[PDB]
Order: C-alpha cells, then structure tokens, then sequence
C-alpha cells in the first residue's frame, strides 16, 4: 500500500474511511480545519485504485500546557488491510513530521479504558504509554486515557 | 460613522448600538434603536433603523430584518452605512452576489473604507471575481501596506490570474520585509518560502526555483517538500546524478511512497526488464521490512523472473498469515497469463502443504504450521471467485471455515462469493454472520449494512448501522448529520430498486446538500490562511472546491436522481419524497444534477449519454447533437451511445422537423459522416457481434425499426455461446430484462426459456431462478 502524505483532495476519502471505521466522526470543516493548519502531519495509504485503506489524522495541540507536542486526531487501517503494519507506518511519517516542522517532544492520543484492541496496538507495538485519565471524556460517558509517544529519541536518531 | 450625523446624545446612542453589535450585546443594543427611533425627528432615520434590522437579524427575526435594513436604505441611499449593512444582511443568506453589490455601492460613498474592503474582497474570492479581488486587495495594500496580509492577498490575487511572474515579484517584496523582522515564526516563513518556489515552478521557472529552494532551504523546516521539489527540479534540468541521490533519501524517508520509485526509475533509466529490478532488489536488502518494494515488480516481471519472486511474495504473505494478500494483486488478475503462474501455483502450495507441511516437497525450512494452509485456501477461494467459478471457489471458503470458524475474513469473502455469484440474500446472512463475530468493528458493520441496503432491507440496515450511531437520534439523521455519503447513497439506489422514487431523491439531494455545505466550507479560511501562511495548502483548497463534484458520491448520487426524473417524465428544509416525485418539470430538476457533470465530468461517457436522454425528450435537436459527438469522441463503439445515435438519426427523417432546414439538413450532414440508419445498426453489429453488451444494443435497435424482425432480434440478443467476448451475469440479467422491458415486444415465450438458459449457467444468480 501507497503511504504519502495527505493533501484537501484527499480529505473527503479519509473522511469516508472514517465513518466506515471508527465511532468519532467529525464533520468536512474540521478536516479541512487540520489540512490547512498542519498539512505536513496527516498520511494516508492508499491502494492500486487510490482508494484509502488507512489514514491518520494528526495536529499540533493548540495550548500546549507544557512542551509543544503533536496530537492524533483520528487513525484507522481498514480490517481488509489488518497485518500489514500500516498504523505503524503511518503513525512515524506524522512523527517525524511533527518534529520537523514543529519541534513536537512526543504525541499524544485519546482511547477509551474499555477498547483492548486499541489499547494493545498503542501501547504494545507503537510504544505509546499511558500517562493521565479524562473523566467522563466521552459523550458515551466514559472515561479516556490520553497516551504519550516520547519522540526525543527519534528526534536524535534523525539529527544524525 | 460619518455616514450618520445626529445631534450629540444620539450621535452617542448610535455608537453604542455599532459597539453593541461588534460585542454581541444586541438585546441592550436594541434597548438603544428604540430610544432613538422614539423621539419623532429621527423615527425614519436610515442608519438606526438598519442597524436596528441587523441586530434583529443576529437574533433569528429574519423578515424584520430586511423590512428595517431596506425601509433604513431607501431613506439614504447615499449612506455607505446603510449600503454596507444591506450587503451585511444579505451575506448572513450566502446571496454573495448581491451582498457584493451592495459593498461596491457603499465604497461609492467610502472610498477608502477599510472593513468593507476587506469583506468585499473576501466574497470576491469566494465567488472567484478574480479580476475585482485583485483591485480589492491593490487598494488595501495602498491603505495598509505594513500589514503582511495586505501583501499576502495582492500576491494570491495575481497567482489565482496565473500572472506567475508578477505573483512571483509580489512575494520577493514581502519575503524581504519578512526576513528582517523578529516577530516571524520559522514555520510562517518556511511556508511561505515554499508557495514562493511553487509559484516560480508554476511559471515553468525550474532552475529559478531550484536556485531558490537551495538558497533558502535551510530556513525551510517541511523537509518532506524541500527534497521531494528537489528531485522534481532536477529531472526536470536533467540533472539525473543528483536527482537520483534525492530519490534514494527519499525512499529511505518512506520505503512505501510508490512515487519514489518511478522518480528513481526516472533518474536511472534502466535499459532492460532487468536492470529495472535491480532498483527494487537493493531495496529489500536495504528495507527488508518493506512490502512496496516487493510488491511493485510483479506488475513489470514477465517470464520466470515473475514467478520467481511471486514465489518469495506469496510465501512471505502466507507464512506472515496477512489477509490482504489477494487484495495487492487483483491488478495483475488483468493479465490473462499471470493468473494461470499464481493458479499453478497456489494450488501447488495447498496439494504439497497437505501431503508435507513444506511449501514445496523440496524445500529445506521447518515445518509449516497449520495456519499457513488456511491462508494459501483463503487466497484460492478468492481466486476462483474472480475468475468466474463460483462453486470452486465456495468449496474452498467452506472447507477453511470448519478448520477455523473463529476467523472473520472468511465470512466476507463467502458473502463477496453470493454477491458476485447474483446472491445478495444469502451474501447479507454471511455478513450478519461475521458482524456478530466482532460487535466492536464498526467496519465489519457497515459491510454489513451495505449489503442488506443493495438487498432491499433498508429497515433492516438501520437497525445494525445504528450500533454505532450517536444514541441521541434515530441512524438516518446522524448519518446524514455526520455527512456519510455511502449509506446515504447506497440508500438511493435501494429506494430506486423498489420503485420508492420519492425517498430516493430524497437522499440524492442530502448529497448535494452536503457538496454545498463543503463548498461553503472554504468561507473562514480565507482570513484564517493569511494569518497561518499555509497558502500551498490554501490555495490547493481553492483549486479543490472549484472542482469539488468530480467526487465519485457526486456523480453516484446524479446518476441516480437523472436516472429516476428520466423514469418519471416517461411515466409520472424540508425535503418530503412525495413532493420531490410530485415535480411539474422532472427534466428541469434532472438538468440541474446534470450541469456540474457537463461542466468537471467531462471524462465519462455516461455524462454524455445521460444529457442525451435529457435533450432527446426536450426536443432541443442542437444539444441532443452536442450529447452524441461529445460521446463519440470517448468511445465511438459504446453499446449505449449506439442506441441514442438510432434514436437521433430517425427522429430527424421521421417527424417534427420545426427547424430551420439548415437545423434539419445540418444533422442529415453530419450523421452521414460519422448513409441509412437500418444499415448503420447491421455494420454496427457486423463489427462487434462477438461482443453482447453491443449484440443487444444492436437487437433492441433492430426491433425500434420494426416490429417484424422481432423473433431475429431475439435470436441475436440471447445468443450464450462462448465465443462471445462479454458473456456475464449482470449482462445477461441485462438481456432478459430487456425482455420483460417492453424494448423487445412481449416475449415472455423467450424469457423464461432466456431465464431457465440462465438458471444453467449462473445457478447462483436469483434473476434467473424459477418460481
Ligand atoms: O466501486 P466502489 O464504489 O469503490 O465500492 C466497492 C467497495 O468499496 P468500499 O468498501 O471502499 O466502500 C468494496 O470494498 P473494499 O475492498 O474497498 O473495502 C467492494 O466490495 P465489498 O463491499 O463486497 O467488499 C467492491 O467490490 P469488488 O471487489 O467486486 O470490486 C466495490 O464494490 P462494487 O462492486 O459494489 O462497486
């Protein structure tokens, strides 16, 4: 699969995978609203015929209460396109953007306490840790966990 | 403010209700209109009465607004005030046009009025007046040139005219002006350093921006753009060396970009089929990990070299259990040869994997676990769906799934073997099936829903897709509120499929309202982009919405709505589907979804074709000839725009002539170079009688020239000997509805002979089962 950096033709599509995958939709506004803020931070994978399998959907946080840091939107790889290591991939091309164009020291994401299969893939193979609970962060009611990637380590490795 | 002149307490009230409005205080701003509208001198005072208009308007009173923004006008027409707020209160309707009059009418008044020049530019460029945004923003930069965004707008207002060397000076100027200061963010000047060379490339100034980008790179910190530019420019100077070493950057940046590839194949050149692989063979030993690599030379490799890697790909993929394996080669399913190298071998895999759990008896590598075997079944259970053999295939998925029931990606691939078999009942069980496997994936859901819509159970898809609705409100509003065009379509043709009309409009103009909603979208990036300078992406945004219904979903949708006014003129906010299938003028409406396809859709036959149909019951003999030609020119053989050319040629000689002989001879003139229309069907059909999709077209036309050749239109329409090219199911389902149709004069005698002919050969299919 084809994994390039997203540009505003490519939105709608990512859009669409979204809702075919993922319960948090948003609206075209707010992803126009990240493609036209942090352009260089979105990527997606797209296949043969163009057709998105994944995307992620990334930005810089706006009031960072510390450090500035990166911030994932959205990531979803279709389940046809499972075990191909694509949040992997995606998820290190918006890092290292992120560093680039940013300085982010690490990337922070929301998951409910209840979604083990997104729980397993951040934290087991994405090193992301977690570090602080959102109460009542859902409109469902619940809780989130907010998980950090620190991303010194591959801002060293790229310095190099 | 000067527009008004008032004695000092009113003059005083007056600016409290501007300094309400800008702070949202409208129901004290009120309190202040009524408190100078009540003293009698100044009851028919213009200003206060639109004032008053446009802070009622904030608050939803719509018609009292205009009353009181028009009444205040007409008292002072020479008040740019009055002039403004009337724009003002036509733009909160998005009648941008009008709202742009009223701005100029204003400036007639205020010349150099700085708020109403800047929202009038902004409409300006929403409505793409590129000529006037230019002016616009000349005159702000005149007023106000130490403010960066005046520059940025005069810049973007001659790049959008594609005066690129201008654009060009502009930017220099401001970038100047930009280095100096200290309040510059790096990021801001990057950006704007890369819309500075893209502008220069724009202008086929290469070695200009390659200049440009080297001395500036080092303040540009979107490195992505920095190198890939680079290789641009350099094999555009032909410089290949240094474009081949920014390749291989690149591709170590991303081993997964295709495009880095055909950059290197670009900056090498390599001679043989050969000397190709070799680029990708260094990059497996480089990126191991990597899958584009090892993927990309099965579409190039012929011969033994072929199999050989396919053999390392296909091993690699089984023994990794990846499900998408089938997935990354249907392009080569194209090449008739390659699918019998996989057939061979594949079907090697599974017959030595069972007598030895070893890929080949040969080989000298552990034991095979018992999951590699599922997999190389799953990958033919794919493969014999695609080349047509159902039951093969079907035997395959049913043996994997009593090894492992647990596995969900053979529950689709059994419902995608019934769909392509013609059955979508049985197929939507088999996704209700794998969609109770994993309540969690909302993917597996909407497959799910997907197939029980193309199988009429619209209640039913509801019910599943509302597991992961927002729990507020019933799953049609929320989809339709979060802007899901699939279900919304694939809801239309569902709606269409039952002869439900009225709810399926009702959905193809949920679309279109969604297209309007994003074409709107666009309105607060214009400030927004100035101040972050992402004006590559900005302007890229631009470019999109000027183009935005060539989307697939546009033309899903169109298609569907013409489909049905065209159903419905044969035969005949609030969006009801009774009142939308009531409408007096069908073929207005359908003109309507037709104009962004005649306009971004010009690449498809059937944008052509459909506005045939249109013109040929409206009668208009000179756009019914614009249809046709239009068509000709993508595919002169198009089974359908041999159908519509029938129609044109005789309806010409036939009747109805109304027009200037010249109108009537221009058509005898120029269908006659592209003689007789009985004999331009039978060399039609001479030429491509091997083919169906063209054997029917012919039949059918042969029977719209007499009823007497009907039992020959029969024959040629249900030929189902292989020789024929197109020989398929939905095809077929085409010719017998063709019976049933009308379009082929009462053969229930031949249909159902057509249908139990067809029961034989897709007996899967549910168009062709007896009853
Ligand atoms: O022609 P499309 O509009 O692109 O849609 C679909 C569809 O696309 P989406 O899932 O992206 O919305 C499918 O699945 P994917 O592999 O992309 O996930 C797919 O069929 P299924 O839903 O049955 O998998 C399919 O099928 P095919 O492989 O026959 O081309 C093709 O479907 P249509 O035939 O309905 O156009």
């Amino acid at each position: 699969m084809n994994i390039r950096n997203a540009r505003p033709e490519d939105l709608m599509n990512m859009q669409h995978c979204n809702l075919l995958c993922l319960p948090e939709n948003y609206q075209m506004k707010y992803y126009f609203y990240h493609g036209l803020s942090w352009p260089q931070l979105s990527y997606i994978a797209e296949d043969e015929n163009g057709k998105i399998v994944g995307y992620v959907l990334a930005k810089m946080e706006e009031d960072p209460d510390d450090v500035p840091h990166g911030h994932i939107t959205s990531l979803a790889v279709k389940r046809s396109h499972r075990r191909l290591g694509l949040a992997q991939k995606l998820m290190d091309q918006a890092s290292r953007a992120m560093i680039e164009n940013f300085n982010a020291k690490y990337v922070s994401l929301h998951v409910r306490k209840s979604n083990r299969a997104a729980l397993h893939l951040y934290s087991n193979t994405l090193n992301f840790q977690i570090s602080e609970v959102e109460p009542k962060y859902y409109a469902d009611g619940e809780d989130a966990y907010a998980m950090k990637r620190d991303l010194t380590q591959m801002a060293d490795e790229l310095r190099r | 403010m000067p527009a008004v002149s008032l004695p000092p307490k009113e003059n005083a009230l007056f600016k409290r209700i501007l300094r309400c409005y800008e702070h949202k205080q409208y129901r004290n701003g009120l309190k202040f209109c009524k408190q100078i509208l009540s003293n009698p001198k100044f009851a028919e005072h213009g200003e206060t009465l639109a004032m008053k208009g446009l802070t009622l308007n904030c608050l939803g009173k719509k018609e009292e607004a205009y009353e009181l923004v028009r009444r205040g006008l007409r008292n002072d027409l020479k008040s740019h005030v009055c002039w403004h707020v009337y724009g003002l209160l036509q733009r909160s309707d998005k009648k941008y046009d009008e709202a742009i009059k009223c701005y100029r009418n204003a400036l007639k008044w205020d010349k150099d009025n700085l708020q109403i020049l800047r929202d009038l530019s902004l409409l300006q460029i929403q409505m793409r007046d590129l000529e006037g945004y230019r002016e616009t923003r000349y005159q702000l930069l005149q007023l106000r040139p130490a403010q960066r965004a005046s520059w940025i707008g005069y810049a973007i207002a001659y790049h959008l005219l594609e005066d690129y060397e201008m654009a060009a000076k502009i930017l220099e100027e401001f970038r100047k002006t930009q280095q100096t200061s200290p309040d510059k963010v790096d990021y801001e000047y990057s950006e704007l350093l890369l819309y500075q060379n893209q502008v220069l490339r724009e202008a086929g100034l290469y070695r200009e921006a390659l200049e440009h980008l080297c001395t500036y790179e080092k303040q540009i910190c979107d490195k992505l753009a920095v190198e890939e530019t680079k290789g641009e420019l350099l094999l555009q100077l032909c410089r290949l060396e240094d474009a081949a070493d920014v390749y291989r950057g690149l591709q170590e940046r991303n081993p997964e970009n295709w495009a880095y590839y055909k950059g290197l194949e670009k900056a090498l050149k390599p001679a043989n089929m050969l000397e190709r692989l070799k680029i990708y063979e260094e990059a497996w030993t480089k990126y191991p990990r990597g899958l584009v690599p090892r993927r990309l030379p099965l579409n190039f490799l012929s011969g033994e070299k072929f199999k050989e890697c396919l053999d390392k790909f296909l091993r690699m993929n089984f023994s990794k259990g990846c499900p998408p394996v089938f997935n990354t080669l249907r392009s080569l399913y194209k090449d008739k040869e390659k699918v019998a190298i996989i057939e061979e071998l594949v079907v090697g895999y599974e017959t030595s994997l069972k007598s030895c759990r070893l890929f080949n008896p040969n080989d000298d590598g552990k034991e095979e676990p018992p999951t590699t075997l599922l997999w190389v079944q799953y990958y033919l259970a794919q493969h014999y769906d695609k080349i047509g053999q159902p039951s093969i295939a079907l035997e395959y998925i049913n043996t994997a799934i009593e090894s492992t029931p647990t596995l969900i990606e053979l529950f689709l691939v059994k419902a995608k073997i019934y769909k392509h078999a013609g059955n979508i009942k049985e197929a939507a069980r088999w996704m209700d099936e794998a969609q109770a496997l994993d309540t969690a994936d909302r993917f597996i859901n909407s497959k799910c829903a997907k197939y029980m819509l193309k199988a009429n159970l619209i209640k039913e898809a509801e019910e599943m897709c509302s597991k992961f609705t927002r729990e507020g409100t019933s799953a049609v509003e929320n989809l339709n509120e979060m802007q899901c065009m699939w279900f919304q379509t694939e809801c239309a043709q569902a709606y269409k499929a039952m002869n439900k009309f009225g709810e399926a409009l009702k959905k193809c103009h949920e679309i279109e309202r969604h297209f309007i909603e994003i074409t709107d979208d666009q309105f607060d990036f214009h400030t927004y982009c100035m101040r972050k300078i992402t004006l590559r992406s900005y302007v890229d945004l631009l470019k999109l919405e000027d183009v935005l219904r060539q989307h697939p979903f546009y033309f899903k949708a169109a298609r569907i709505a013409i489909e049905i006014y065209l159903k419905l003129h044969d035969n005949p906010e609030e969006l009801i589907p009774e009142k939308l299938a009531k409408v007096e003028t069908p073929l207005e409406e359908a003109i309507k979804f037709l104009t962004p396809l005649k306009n971004l859709v010009k690449n498809k036959i059937e944008t052509h074709l459909f506005a045939f149909e249109i013109y040929f019951r409206k009668e208009k003999f000179l756009l019914m000839l614009q249809s046709v030609k239009r068509a000709f020119a993508i595919d002169s053989s198009h089974p359908w725009l041999h159908e519509c050319m029938i129609r044109l040629f005789n309806t010409a000689v036939c009747e109805s002539k109304d027009l200037s002989d010249t109108v009537r001879t221009v058509l005898k003139q120029e269908m006659n170079r592209l003689t007789n229309p009985k004999n331009f069907n039978e060399t039609f059909l001479k030429r491509n009688s091997d083919s169906l999709p063209h054997r029917l077209s012919a039949a059918k036309m042969v029977y719209y020239l007499d009823p007497s050749s009907q039992k020959r239109a029969i024959e040629l329409a249900t030929t189902l000997d292989e020789s024929l090219t197109n020989r398929n199911l939905q095809t077929c389902m085409e010719v017998l509805e063709a019976l049933y149709d009308g379009s082929l004069g009462d053969c229930k005698e031949a249909a159902e002979i057509y249908r139990a002919n067809c029961h034989k050969l897709f007996p899967y299919a549910l168009a062709f089962m007896p009853p």
